[PDB]
């Protein structure tokens, strides 16, 4: 019933749903296991893929928590595509802790098994991740959880292709 | 039905686009 | 460091081809320049540094007027088969540099290649074979590679991507299965690994259809009103 | 009680449907202002089956016109009779079909589909119970043949257990209307073997020489066809509309008359067509009925049924002579014409005698056959569209449309299963 | 080259998009042809051999 | 209903809708006053004329087309004509400059001007009518008012309605006779609009209404008004299930579907007939089979081409009068056998029936007799890709040096346009000569 609410044509509606899946599954891997079993996850990046703004923060963080919490978690958010979600909300958000957040969500999701991580890495947004991490103007939390998913994936990113640009920059 | 064979065709379509921005790339 | 033309001269053909060439056969290709800029031009041409390309042209005046058209040969005895490449330079007033390229490859003879193919009627359980001979006429080799536009399961076609020998001739065998009673058409594209290639379509269609014969029928009635002739 | 309910579709349905009800009413004493002009019997009685009952009398017909073109209603509504019939029931888009099959069927037959079920669906529920539904449409254009195949198996889907019997238009290579027209003929060919009870083949060059050599008109026109087709239909129809001491039903004819549901064609046919200057020097009796209704010459067919072997056999009657004449000539004939019909099957033709004459003819007999002669129109049929579909001419229309291609190769892997079968069954022998 | 591929990415974030449309369409447009791609093949033998 | 939107571009475009919108107020006794003062003694006029006229409730008529021309002075002498009652003068724009045979000035820096005007004129004439179907755009090719204008006109016309047909009627360059010189250079550019943009196009010259008023009208001094009237009477026999009824009525899209076989094959070759004057329409028998063989014969064809020379995809006949189906079907027979004209093996036949209940009308002041039934024809036939031919030949002799393309160079054009209209211009005639070529 509370899946159904992020379809509403509200847009408020929609946050508050994300914030309460949110705030559910942030404790303990059982809950996610069952939020999951529910068929939430995709709902979830569906809701943040047809919005914009401050709504996609608890979507990007719930799926952080879930992603951080265990590794068949990680693996259920990664067949439900979750990562180009967090690309697409690192790019077109002008947002500052939008992106700190799509970070962290990528970060903890590329702290998983090496297969994760490639999943992560061959929908570009290590290059993007560099850049902020590079960028004058970002935010200094930004930059740490940037900082942070960089770390996180490069220690266990097994796709040559995809690590090869990072000599150089 | 056609708008059931738009269901085929775009999704086709895409792929023969999908073919396209790998080469582009 | 431009290409085909200039603000001040066009060059016709934009790029210089030496296709099919001949071992030590001396060669002749025209380039014309005309004068794009309203003023009167002079230009210079630095010759080609290969030793394969040799340039020869005609001045009658030095300042190319515009409009005017300055028909330029070049010569062209090759030693081996191979693709060569040059640069030639040509100069206007000011920094006005022309790049323009001069290609000399070998080119597989004019196939005789169909557009359509119109193949007879094979009954079910048959099944007929189309061989496209591939001549070479170059002492090299040449890949091919077979596209389908649209394609069907009774056509069988081999082999799809492979090498024409040097002097030899390929064989692609093109096999209609008959599947249904109707008729098969296949849209098929050739892709030949030469410079500039072009591919070749062609149409291939394959029908099935069995007969009664009725003209037999007459004949036995006749032999029935012949029967009843007695 | 038992009632028909007439169908419309396609222009040339629309005017011969017209045609029909303006003969039927002339045969049963209708004015052309809505009352009651007969002095019969039996006109009064079954007169319910294409009429419906009302105050003061006034029979209003039974019959739905769908059409895509306003023009088609304004012509018909302007004729002696067109001020008879329901308004209604002339059901009309704004845009002409354009001889498309695919394009009216989807753009066409979508929005303007529901209103035609609504009106049907009122009639029947009108009646108390009906036996089948007739429809009266032709194969060139996008009119008849785009929504009478839709329509038909609507009805089928609906009301399972109804006739399907219609008298569309065969094409010919010899006299055409529409470029694409074998187009939509495989179109239509697919639906009238699958969603279809029977189906009789109707020609228009086949008249037009029927006419010119034996009749010998000054100025032939459609309307002499139309005309010629619906005495053909009213002589059909005239088993359960005047009972007579031997009464036949469509039902029972499509029953008897079929081998196989994937063979429901036939060819059907007037004996009495002779001359102006012949009328008054003729013989009225059976051989010569029998001659008539056996040869080619007189028979509606753009082909000779001499190539195959007759199948089934009906001769329908309508007059007042006797039983024993019409068993001895099919006897005779049978004993005779022994390579001319299916040996395996003896007696293949069906007698049927109608005491009730017609109204104006006293003499007048129908027949009803399926002779082996439609492989001839199947196979050209099936090769014009190999052809024409082999570099795929005139084919952008209906992909832009949004149909696939897949439909034409489905349906020409049908038709060349059924003229295989139907040359298969063509020399049916007895055995090994 | 490096700023058309900054570019390449940007509107590759978009064909991304198209991407993410892609999985509506591997969501339920061949979860449809799971089954009726299988259902709509295998009578061709019945019609063509026997 | 069967309602249809006319337009006129250029000098030409408008005389052509005079001679039209005339040739209709006459044959349905239309007064030039716009209104019928006919209340003695009547003479027609109750009959379907909403197809291209409309009732007001005062009992007017106003035409409903498009009178549209960068130069004022055809404006102004259409205005002062005896008809200047029966329009209205915001269907006539006027203009400060004219292309006069040129398609930069008219496409970019002249033609871009009016835009918004009769973009507001065509949609407010759309919304006071129901039924719309096709288009009626009336141009030239050699006039720069009628290609440049016409093309923008058509590209925005084609992407604001794209469910309505767009049909083209325009006047090709004679390769013997002409009147400009720079006629190719718009020519090369308006066949890319046409044909890339485009459902179906027409295209006649005068060379051979020349040759054939002289040899049936027998005239020694002809005149652009016969030339409107035998163009005026084709389109009114084209149109002319629409406005009437008849035995099997043939309305815009019936014919036009099956008169385009692929999309980039859509040029047919009509022909009309019969062409005759006063007395070679008294002592000659006229009959269906002779007329509509004599519709076959080159010297009667508006192109200069041999029909011979190819074989044709697709027949369209019309006919208008008390014409008879069993002579229509005699001479169908005996077509469908005869030697001469050529077809392909894979259409053995494909033609319509047009039956007109209503006969062609005569005007007083005309050439034209009373002729009891009249027969068009609209075929597809390969062997007149050679104008384009010709016209690719002379566009590139012309090209190669450059001749008058300064001037375009300096309005404001992308030279390229030359070579992609040339190589698009091959490309068309590559794929005729595959469709004209049999297996």
């Amino acid at each position: 019933v509370v899946l159904t609410c992020l379809k509403d044509k509200d847009e408020y509606v929609k946050k508050n749903a994300c914030t309460l899946i949110r705030e559910i599954a942030k404790h303990t891997p059982e809950l996610s296991q069952l939020i999951v079993n529910a068929g939430g996850v995709a709902a979830v990046i569906d809701c943040i893929g047809s919005c914009k703004g401050n709504i996609r923060l608890p979507g990007i963080m719930m799926l952080g928590y879930v992603a951080a919490h265990s590794e068949n978690l990680a693996m259920a958010v990664i067949i439900s595509k979750g990562v180009p979600q967090l690309s697409i909300c690192l790019s077109e958000e002008p947002e500052d802790h939008i992106k700190a957040a799509a970070a962290w969500a990528l970060g903890q999701l590329g702290r998983h098994t090496p297969e994760h991580a490639r999943a992560v890495a061959v929908t570009n947004t290590l290059p993007v991740l560099l850049s902020l991490y590079m960028s004058p103007e970002s935010s200094e939390d930004l930059q740490l959880k940037s900082k942070k998913a960089i770390k996180n994936i490069l220690q266990k990113c097994t796709y040559l292709p995809a690590l090869e640009p990072f000599l150089y920059d | 039905r056609k708008s059931l064979n738009l269901l085929d065709k775009m999704h086709e379509e895409k792929d023969v686009f999908i073919q396209k921005t790998k080469g582009e790339l | 460091a431009k290409l085909l033309n200039n603000k001040v001269i066009q060059a016709r053909p934009g790029i210089v081809h030496f296709g099919g060439y001949e071992i030590e056969s001396k060669h002749q290709q025209i380039l014309n320049i005309a004068n794009i800029s309203d003023e009167d031009t002079h230009l210079h041409i630095l010759p080609p540094q290969t030793k394969y390309f040799q340039i020869n042209f005609e001045k009658k005046e030095h300042r190319l007027i515009p409009g005017l058209s300055l028909t330029v040969t070049i010569t062209f005895s090759p030693d081996e088969w191979r693709y060569y490449y040059d640069c030639i330079r040509i100069h206007c007033k000011g920094d006005d540099t022309l790049l323009v390229p001069i290609h000399a490859y070998p080119v597989l003879n004019n196939l005789d290649f169909p557009t359509f193919i119109n193949l007879s009627d094979v009954f079910l359980g048959e099944s007929k074979s189309y061989v496209i001979p591939l001549q070479c006429s170059c002492p090299v080799d040449f890949e091919f590679h077979i596209t389908l536009l649209r394609s069907h399961q009774a056509f069988t076609i081999e082999p799809k991507s492979g090498i024409i020998p040097a002097n030899g001739k390929a064989k692609v065998t093109v096999k209609f299965t008959p599947i249904q009673y109707g008729m098969a058409q296949i849209k098929i594209q050739l892709w030949i690994s030469q410079f500039n290639s072009q591919p070749y379509e062609c149409v291939f269609t394959g029908t099935c259809y069995p007969n009664m014969a009725l003209p037999l029928e007459e004949f036995k009635r006749l032999n029935t009103r012949s029967k009843k002739v007695n | 009680m038992r009632e028909i309910v007439h169908l419309q579709a396609g222009q040339c349905g629309n005017q011969i449907g017209a045609k029909f009800w303006e003969v039927i009413s002339d045969e049963h004493g209708i004015d052309p202002t809505g009352t009651y002009h007969g002095d019969s019997d039996l006109q009064l009685e079954r007169i319910n089956v294409y009429y419906n009952e009302a105050t003061g009398g006034k029979y209003v017909p039974r019959a739905v016109l769908v059409d895509l073109e306003p023009g088609t209603m304004d012509s018909v509504r302007s004729g002696p009779f067109g001020q008879i019939f329901r308004p209604d029931n002339f059901v009309f888009g704004q845009s002409g079909a354009g001889n498309n099959w695919a394009k009216g069927h989807y753009t066409e037959g979508a929005e303007l589909v529901d209103s035609v079920l609504d009106v049907v669906r009122k009639e029947a529920e009108s009646c108390d119970c009906l036996q089948g539904f007739q429809l009266t449409h032709s194969l060139g254009g996008g009119t008849g043949s785009g929504m009478g195949t839709l329509l038909i198996s609507k009805i089928r889907e609906e009301y399972p257990d109804r006739i399907m019997n219609t008298f569309s238009v065969v094409p010919s290579p010899k006299v055409s209307d529409t470029v694409v027209e074998p187009y939509n003929a495989t179109l239509s060919v697919h639906q009238l073997v699958e969603n279809t009870d029977e189906t009789y083949c109707i020609d228009n060059e086949a008249l037009y020489d029927i006419c010119f050599r034996t009749l010998k008109l000054t100025t032939p026109t459609y309307g002499d066809l139309n005309h010629l087709v619906s005495a053909t239909m009213s002589g059909v129809t005239t088993c359960l509309r005047f009972p007579g001491q031997l009464n036949a039903d469509l039902r029972k004819l499509a029953v008897n008359m079929v081998p196989f549901p994937r063979l429901h064609f036939f060819m059907p046919g007037f004996a009495p067509l002779t001359s102006r200057g012949s009328q008054q020097y003729r013989a009225l009796t059976v051989p010569e009925l029998t001659q008539q209704m056996f040869d080619a010459k007189n028979m509606m067919a753009a082909c000779d049924p001499r190539h195959g072997r007759y199948l089934t056999v009906a001769a329908v009657f309508r007059g007042r002579m006797s039983m024993k004449e019409v068993d001895e000539q099919m006897l005779n004939v049978q004993n005779k014409n022994s390579s001319y019909f299916v040996e395996w099957i003896p007696n293949n033709v069906k007698t049927a005698v109608c005491d009730i004459p017609p109204r104006g003819l006293k003499m007048s007999a129908t027949f009803i056959g399926n002779s082996t002669a439609i492989q001839e129109l199947f196979k050209r049929i099936s090769e014009q569209f190999t052809a024409m579909f082999r570099r795929k001419a005139f084919l952008h229309w209906y992909t832009g449309e949004g149909m696939d291609e897949m439909e034409f190769t489905e349906a020409e892997s049908n038709m060349n299963d059924l003229v295989s079968e139907y040359q298969q069954y063509q020399d049916a022998t007895a055995e090994e | 080259e490096k700023d058309l591929q900054s570019k390449i990415t940007a509107m590759l974030k978009d064909s991304e998009n198209a991407m993410w449309h892609i999985e509506i369409q591997k969501g339920q447009f061949e979860d449809v042809r799971k089954h009726h791609e299988a259902e709509a093949e295998a009578r061709q033998r019945g019609l063509e051999v026997h | 209903m069967r309602e249809c939107i006319s337009i006129h571009v250029g000098q030409a475009g408008v005389q052509i809708g005079n001679a039209c919108w005339e040739l209709y107020c006459l044959e349905h006794g239309i007064q030039p006053d716009g209104q019928m003062p006919s209340d003695k003694t009547i003479g027609g006029g109750d009959d379907s004329f909403n197809t291209f006229f409309s009732e007001t409730g005062a009992g007017k008529h106003v035409p409903r087309a498009v009178f549209v021309d960068l130069e004022p002075t055809v404006v102004d002498e259409v205005r002062t004509g005896t008809y200047r009652q029966l329009f209205h003068p915001e269907q006539l724009i006027t203009g400060k400059e004219d292309a006069a045979n040129n398609y930069a000035r008219g496409h970019y820096t002249i033609g871009k001007e009016i835009v918004d005007l009769v973009l507001d004129r065509i949609r407010k004439l759309a919304d006071l009518c129901t039924g719309l179907q096709g288009f009626l755009i009336f141009h030239s090719f050699g006039g720069g008012t009628g290609s440049g204008f016409a093309s923008l006109l058509m590209e925005r016309l084609s992407v604001d309605y794209g469910k309505k047909s767009k049909l083209e009627f325009a006047i090709y360059p004679a390769p013997q006779v002409s009147t400009a010189v720079v006629e190719p250079y718009n020519s090369i550019l308006t066949t890319h609009t046409t044909l890339e943009h485009s459902d179906c196009a027409f295209m006649v010259d005068n060379e051979a209404i020349y040759d054939i008023c002289r040899r049936n009208l027998d005239i020694e001094r002809p005149t652009y008004t016969n030339l409107n009237r035998l163009i005026g009477q084709i389109v009114s026999s084209i149109t002319a299930s629409l406005r009437f009824d008849g035995a099997l009525n043939v309305d815009l899209t019936e014919f036009q579907t099956n008169l385009v076989p692929y999309p980039r094959i859509h040029f047919p070759l009509a022909t009309y007939a019969p062409v005759i004057s006063a007395e070679k329409a008294y002592h000659e028998q006229l009959s269906v089979a002779e007329i509509t063989n004599a519709c076959f014969e080159p010297a009667n064809q508006m192109v200069k081409c041999d029909p011979r020379h190819g074989k044709y995809m697709a027949c369209c006949m019309l006919y208008r009068g008390d014409v008879v189906p069993k002579d229509v079907n005699a001479a169908i027979a005996t077509i469908k056998t005869k030697r001469t004209i050529q077809f392909v093996d894979w259409c053995p036949t494909g033609f319509k029936v047009g039956i007109n209940y209503q006969p062609p009308t005569v005007v007083p002041g005309g050439d034209l007799a009373k002729v009891q039934r009249a027969v068009c024809m609209l075929s597809n036939t390969t062997a007149i890709a050679e104008a384009w031919a010709r016209l690719d030949h002379k566009f590139d002799l012309m090209y190669a040096k450059r001749a008058f393309v300064h001037w375009y160079v300096g309005e404001g054009m992308e030279e390229g346009e030359f070579s992609e209209a040339r190589e698009d211009l091959a490309a068309l005639e590559k794929d005729y000569e595959e469709v004209g070529v049999d297996s």
